[PDB]
C-alpha cells in the first residue's frame, strides 16, 4: 500500500536508471558543437574542417562520461559502505546477535531474516521494543547487617511497600537473597541506602 | 634528532609477573564530530551566468549539468538535514530538565541550559559558540538580504551577491540546541531506555553504576568513592572549559571544517576572477565590449571554465560529504551506543573504559564528552594461570589470581581490589596435571 | 558599475581612496564620486522560490516560499498573474508569515505546534490542515488549507525525574521493523567506442 | 512541468529563482570642471594666420560638445571617423582644436 515502503532500494534503481538517461541525453547535447549527431558532422564538414567539432563532440561526451564514471564511483563508495553495512548486519544481526544499540533496528534486536530484493537485502529486523510502563521506588543499594548489598543482575524498585529485584528491561519482580546481590563495603559512606531485608536460602535447612 | 618513539619502557614480563591498578582518574576527555557542512545552493545562472541573459541561453544549449549539480547539491543539502535528524532527533518526545538539578554532584550546569541568558544554551555551548568563527543566522535587519552592514564583515553578503546561497538549517541554532537539550535531559534523566523506545526515569548515580557495570568495573566502586568521581568529573569538565577557551587547538576538528567550507567557497569566488584563457574574467565586460556574435568564443570558454570549476566543487563536496556523512554514521553510531548506551567497543567512545557520554551541539558538528575510567598506580604481584586444591584445579568465575607476596588474592581484571577465593569466584575444571604453572594454595 | 541598494554609510573614506572592496575582491563600499559622501553598496534582494503543495489528487491549491527575503520589505513584483494569490503584489490577506528562512505566502501561521511534515526553513513546518474555521466544504477550506507553524519537536514529556523515581516496562511488542540495505547496484560495461564513438 | 509528470506528490519542490530587478538607472561621473578652451579661442582678440596655424593643446581638460551649437546658423559641422555628438562618449589621448 505505502509506496515510500521501498524507498531506498527504489531510490537505488532510479538513481541508476537517471544516470543512464543523463548519460543517453548526453548524446543529445551541442556541447558547442554545430549539432549533436556524430553522422551529421561526418557528411556536412570534412574531416579537416570536422576535426575540430568532433574533437569538441568527443571532449563533451569523454567530460560527461567521466563525470558519470566518478559519481559511479562516489556511489558506488556509498554502496560498499552499505553493502559491508549489509555483511556486518549478516554477521551480527543474521549470522549472530549484535548487542550494538539501534544498529539492527530500533529496541532490542533479537533477530534478523534476510530477504533478497532486486540489487539490494530487506532486514526483518525482529527487535524487542518495551511499552506500558510502571513507576516505582528506586534505591541504589541495599544496607543490611550493616553492609551494603548491591544487584547482580537486576534493579531495586518498588510499588510502594516491597522492595523487588527486576530485570533492567522487562517488568518482573522477584524476592531479594544472596543470590542476586553482592555485598561491598558499608552503610556510612553511600547515599540513597535503604534499609531492607535480604533473604538466606539456606534458612530452612537449618531446621536440623 | 632521530625520533623518540618514547620511554622505552621495558615490560617487566617473567611467567609470573603481573601489575594491577589500584588507582583510576575520570577521564572526561573531548571528542569532536562534524556532522553538517553548512549547506548550500548555487544558482546555476546566477553564479556561472549571473544576471546576464545571453549566457543563460547559452548555457541552456550545453545541457542539463546545471540540473544534475543542482540535484547533487540538493541531495547533499538533504543529506544534511537528514544527518541532524539522524544524530540529534534520536527520539520523538522532548523532555525538560527537572528544576531540581541535584544529581549527587554531578555539576551539569555548564552542560544543561542556562536560564539566566537568553539563548538558553549552555555555559560550555557558549564557550563552543564563541572560540568557533560564527556564521550568518538571517536575522531580520530590513537589509533586503537578511544580515548586512556598511564597511564590516560582509564576507557573507559577498557570497549572497556572487549567487552562492547558504540556506538555514530545517533546525534552527536555537532549535538544534532544543534537540541537543532533549538529547541531554534524555541522558541525564531516562538513561539508555529512551534509545529503545519510552523514556524511563533513573537517577544518576544508578545510570552511573550501569556505565560502571558496562566496562567490567563493579558498581560499587561508583558508591563508596561517589563524592571523588563526581569532583574528578567536574573538575575535568572545568579544565575542559580552560584548554577550550585558552589552548587554540582544542576545536580543531570543526574549525577545520568550517574553513575548509569557507576557502571552498572563497576559491569559488576567485574562479570568477580567473580567465581559463578567456580575454577576460568580468561577463559584462566582455558583453559590453563584444557583441554576441564574437563574444561567444570568449563567453563559452569561460563558461565553460566556470562549469568546470563548480563540477569540481560539487564533485569535491560530495567527496567531503561522504567524509562528513561518514563522521556523522560514526556521531549517530557514538550516540547510539555512547549517549544512548555503553559501547564496550574498545578505544571507541574514548581512551579507556568509555563510562558515558555528553552531546553538546557546536556550529555545525557535535562535540562529545567522552567520560571514560582510566586506571593509575599499579602494583606488581606474582600471578597465576590457575589455582591446584585437592587435586583439581580451580579457575577464576570473573577475576585473575595475583599474590601479594605472600598471600593470593583473586581481583577484579581492571581494578585492585583484593578478596579472598573461595567457590563462589572460582569452579573446577579438570585435575592439575596438563595445567603447567599450576600453583599450590587454599 | 553596480546593481544594488546605495545606503548612507558610517565609515569614512581615506581623503585619496576611491571606493571600498571587501576581502574577496568584492564592490561592497564605496565613497560618492561627485560630492564628499559615502555610501555602501547593498545585494538587491533576489533570493529563491519554493513550492509548498499536498498530494495533487488531495489538492490543488498551494503555498509559495520565498527563502531568504523578508516579508517586511521584499519587492514582491508582479511575478505572474493568475487565479492564484501567489506571484502577486501581495497575499490574499494575513497567510504572510516570515521565518528566518525567508517569506511565506499562501500559507497561514499557527500558534499551535505539530510534527513536521513540509519543513519549509529554519524550523517552520507546513501542512495542508482541513479545518471547519472556515466552516465550508469538508474536503475544501473556503482559503487556501496550507498553514506553516512552529515544528513541534514531539509530545512535550517531563520525564519525572526524582532522586529515588524509576520506571520499569511491564509489556513489550516483538516489533518487526524492515531496514532497507542496498547492495549492489547494477553491474554496468560501457564499450567506450560503442558509446563515445 | 519541472517533475516532468503530472500527477506531482506532497512535498516542497525547488522550483525557480527570486529576483528583483532594478528599476532606475544612477549614472555619476565626479563633478570635473576642467573647463576646456573652446569659446576663449573662438573670441579671442587676435587668431593666427591659417598658414601658421596654432596647435593648441586640448588635453587634461573635460570636453562640453554642447557648446559648440548656438554660433551663426548652418554653419559646416561636418566629422570624418566619428559623428560629432557622439563625441561625448569618446575619450582621447590629445584633441587638437586647430582654428
Ligand atoms: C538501618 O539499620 C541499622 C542497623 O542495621 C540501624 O542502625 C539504622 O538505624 C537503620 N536505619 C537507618 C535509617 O539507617
Ligand atoms: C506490593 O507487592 C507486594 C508483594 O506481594 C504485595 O503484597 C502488595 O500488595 C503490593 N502493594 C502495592 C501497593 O502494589
Ligand atoms: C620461568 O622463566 C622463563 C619464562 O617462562 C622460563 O625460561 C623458565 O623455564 C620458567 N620456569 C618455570 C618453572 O616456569
Ligand atoms: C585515586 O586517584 C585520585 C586521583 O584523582 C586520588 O585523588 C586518590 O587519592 C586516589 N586514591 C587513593 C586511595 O589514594
Ligand atoms: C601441591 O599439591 C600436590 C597434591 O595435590 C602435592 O603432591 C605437591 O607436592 C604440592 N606442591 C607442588 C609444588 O606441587
Ligand atoms: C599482603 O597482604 C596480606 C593481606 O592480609 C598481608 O597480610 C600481607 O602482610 C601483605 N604482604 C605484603 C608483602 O604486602
Ligand atoms: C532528592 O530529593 C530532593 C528533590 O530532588 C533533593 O533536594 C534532595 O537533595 C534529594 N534527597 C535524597 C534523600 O535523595
Ligand atoms: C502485553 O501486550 C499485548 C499487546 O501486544 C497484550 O495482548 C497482552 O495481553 C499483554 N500482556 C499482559 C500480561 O497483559
Amino acid at each position: 500500500s505505502t509506496p515510500s515502503a521501498l524507498g531506498k532500494l527504489q531510490d537505488v534503481v532510479n538513481h541508476n536508471a537517471q544516470a543512464l538517461n543523463t548519460l543517453v541525453k548526453q548524446l543529445s547535447s551541442k556541447f558547442g558543437a554545430i549539432s549533436s549527431v556524430l553522422n551529421d558532422i561526418l557528411s556536412r564538414l570534412d574531416p579537416p574542417e570536422a576535426e575540430v567539432q568532433i574533437d569538441r563532440l568527443i571532449t563533451g561526451r569523454l567530460q560527461s562520461l567521466q563525470t558519470y564514471v566518478t559519481q559511479q564511483l562516489i556511489r558506488a563508495a556509498e554502496i560498499r559502505a552499505s553493502a559491508n553495512l549489509a555483511a556486518t548486519k549478516m554477521s551480527e544481526c543474521v549470522l549472530g546477535q549484535s548487542k550494538r544499540v539501534d544498529f539492527c533496528g530500533k529496541g532490542y534486536h533479537l533477530m534478523s531474516f534476510p530477504q533478497s530484493a532486486p540489487h539490494g537485502v530487506v532486514f526483518l529486523h525482529v527487535t524487542y521494543v518495551p511499552a506500558q510502563e510502571k513507576n516505582f521506588t528506586t534505591a541504589p543499594a541495599i544496607c543490611h547487617d550493616g553492609k551494603a548489598h548491591f544487584p547482580r543482575e537486576g534493579v531495586f524498585v518498588s510499588n510502594g511497600t516491597h522492595w523487588f529485584v527486576t530485570q533492567r528491561n522487562f517488568y518482573e519482580p522477584q524476592i531479594i537473597t544472596t543470590d542476586n546481590t553482592f555485598v561491598s563495603g558499608n552503610c556510612d559512606v553511600v547515599i540513597g541506602i535503604v534499609n531492607n531485608t535480604v533473604y538466606d536460602p539456606l534458612q530452612p535447612e537449618l531446621d536440623s | 634528532y632521530t625520533m623518540s618513539l618514547g620511554a622505552e619502557n621495558s615490560v617487566a614480563y617473567s611467567n609470573n609477573s603481573i601489575a594491577i591498578p589500584t588507582n583510576f582518574t575520570i577521564s572526561v576527555t573531548t571528542e569532536i564530530l562534524p556532522v553538517s557542512m553548512t549547506k548550500t545552493s548555487v544558482d546555476c545562472t546566477m553564479y556561472i551566468c549571473g544576471d546576464s541573459t545571453e549566457c543563460s541561453n547559452l548555457l541552456l544549449q550545453y545541457g542539463s549539468f546545471c540540473t544534475q549539480l543542482k540535484r547533487a547539491l540538493t541531495g547533499i543539502a538533504v543529506e544534511q538535514d537528514k544527518n541532524t535528524q539522524e544524530v540529534f532527533a534520536q527520539v520523538k518526545q522532548i523532555y525538560k530538565t527537572p528544576p531540581i538539578k541535584y544529581f549527587g554532584g554531578f555539576n551539569f550546569s555548564q552542560i544543561l541550559p542556562d536560564p539566566s541568558k537568553p539563548s538558553k544554551r549552555s555555559p560550555i555551548e557558549d564557550l563552543l559558540f564563541n572560540k568557533v568563527t560564527l556564521a550568518d543566522a538571517g536575522f531580520i535587519k530590513q537589509y533586503g538580504d537578511c544580515l548586512g552592514d556598511i564597511a564590516a564583515r560582509d564576507l557573507i553578503c559577498a557570497q549572497k551577491f556572487k549567487g552562492l546561497t547558504v540556506l538555514p538549517p530545517l533546525l534552527t541554532d536555537e532549535m538544534i540546541a532544543q534537540y541537543t537539550s532533549a538529547l541531554l535531559a534524555g541522558t541525564i534523566t531516562s538513561g539508555w531506555t529512551f534509545g529503545a523506545g519510552p523514556a524511563l526515569q533513573i537517577p544518576f548515580p544508578m545510570q552511573m553504576a550501569y556505565r560502571f557495570n558496562g566496562i567490567g568495573v563493579t558498581q560499587n566502586v561508583l558508591y563508596e568513592n561517589q563524592k571523588l568521581i563526581a569532583n574528578q568529573f567536574n573538575s575535568a569538565i572545568g579544565k575542559i572549559q580552560d584548554s577550550l577557551s585558552s589552548t587554540p587547538s582544542a576545536l580543531g576538528k570543526l574549525q577545520d571544517v568550517v574553513n575548509h567550507n569557507a576557502q571552498a567557497l572563497n576559491t569559488l569566488v576567485k574562479q570568477l576572477s580567473s580567465k581559463f584563457g578567456a580575454i577576460s574574467s568580468v561577463l559584462n565586460d566582455i558583453l559590453s565590449r563584444l557583441d554576441p556574435p564574437e563574444a561567444e568564443v570568449q563567453i563559452d570558454r569561460l563558461i565553460t571554465g566556470r562549469l568546470q570549476s563548480l563540477q569540481t566543487y560539487v564533485t569535491q563536496q560530495l567527496i567531503r560529504a561522504a567524509e562528513i556523512r561518514a563522521s556523522a554514521n560514526l556521531a549517530a553510531t557514538k550516540m547510539s551506543e555512547c549517549v544512548l548506551g555503553q559501547s564496550k567497543r574498545v578505544d571507541f567512545c574514548g581512551k579507556g573504559y568509555h563510562l558515558m557520554s555528553f552531546p553538546q551541539s557546536a556550529p555545525h558538528g557535535v562535540v562529545f564528552l567522552h567520560v571514560t575510567y582510566v586506571p593509575a598506580q599499579e602494583k606488581n604481584f606474582t600471578t597465576a594461570p590457575a589455582i591446584c586444591h585437592d587435586g583439581k584445579a580451580h579457575f577464576p568465575r570473573e577475576g585473575v589470581f595475583v599474590s601479594n607476596g605472600t598471600h593470593w588474592f583473586v581481583t577484579q581484571r581492571n581494578f585492585y581490589e583484593p578478596q579472598i577465593i573461595t567457590t563462589d569466584n572460582t569452579f573446577v575444571s579438570g585435575n592439575c596435571d596438563v595445567v603447567i604453572g599450576i600453583v599450590n594454595n587454599t | 558599475t553596480g546593481t544594488g541598494v546605495l545606503t548612507e554609510s558610517n565609515k569614512k573614506f581615506l581623503p585619496f581612496q576611491q571606493f571600498g572592496r571587501d576581502i574577496a575582491d568584492t564592490t561592497d563600499a564605496v565613497r560618492d564620486p561627485q560630492t564628499l559622501e559615502i555610501l555602501d553598496i547593498t545585494p538587491c534582494s533576489f533570493g529563491g522560490v519554493s513550492v509548498i503543495t499536498p498530494g495533487t489528487n488531495t489538492s490543488n491549491q498551494v503555498a509559495v516560499l520565498y527563502q531568504g527575503v523578508n516579508c517586511t520589505e521584499v519587492p514582491v513584483a508582479i511575478h505572474a498573474d493568475q487565479l492564484t494569490p501567489t506571484w502577486r503584489v501581495y497575499s490574499t490577506g494575513s497567510n504572510v508569515f516570515q521565518t528566518r528562512a525567508g517569506c511565506l505566502i499562501g500559507a497561514e501561521y499557527v500558534n499551535n505546534s505539530y510534527e513536521c511534515d513540509i519543513p519549509i526553513g529554519a524550523g517552520i513546518c507546513a501542512s495542508y490542515q482541513t479545518q471547519t474555521k472556515s466552516h465550508g466544504s469538508a474536503s475544501s477550506v473556503a482559503s487556501q488549507s496550507i498553514i506553516a507553524y512552529t515544528m513541534s519537536l514531539g509530545a512535550e514529556n517531563s520525564v519525572a525525574y526524582s532522586n529515588n523515581s524509576i520506571a520499569i516496562p511491564t509489556n513489550f511488542t516483538i516489533s518487526v521493523t524492515t531496514e532497507i540495505l542496498p547492495v549492489s547496484m547494477t553491474k554496468t560495461s560501457v564499450d567506450c567506442t560503442m558509446y563515445i564513438c | 512541468c519541472t517533475l516532468k509528470s503530472f500527477t506531482v506528490e506532497k512535498g516542497i519542490y525547488q522550483t525557480s529563482n527570486f529576483r528583483v530587478q532594478p528599476t532606475e538607472s544612477i549614472v555619476r561621473f565626479p563633478n570635473i570642471t576642467n573647463l576646456c578652451p573652446f569659446d576663449e579661442v573662438f573670441n579671442a582678440t587676435r587668431f593666427a594666420s591659417v598658414y601658421a596655424w596654432n596647435r593648441k593643446r586640448i588635453s587634461n581638460c573635460v570636453a562640453d560638445y554642447s557648446v559648440l551649437y548656438n554660433f551663426a546658423p548652418f554653419f559646416a559641422f561636418k566629422c570624418y571617423g566619428v559623428s560629432p555628438t557622439k563625441l561625448n562618449d569618446l575619450c582621447f589621448t590629445n584633441v587638437y582644436a586647430d582654428s
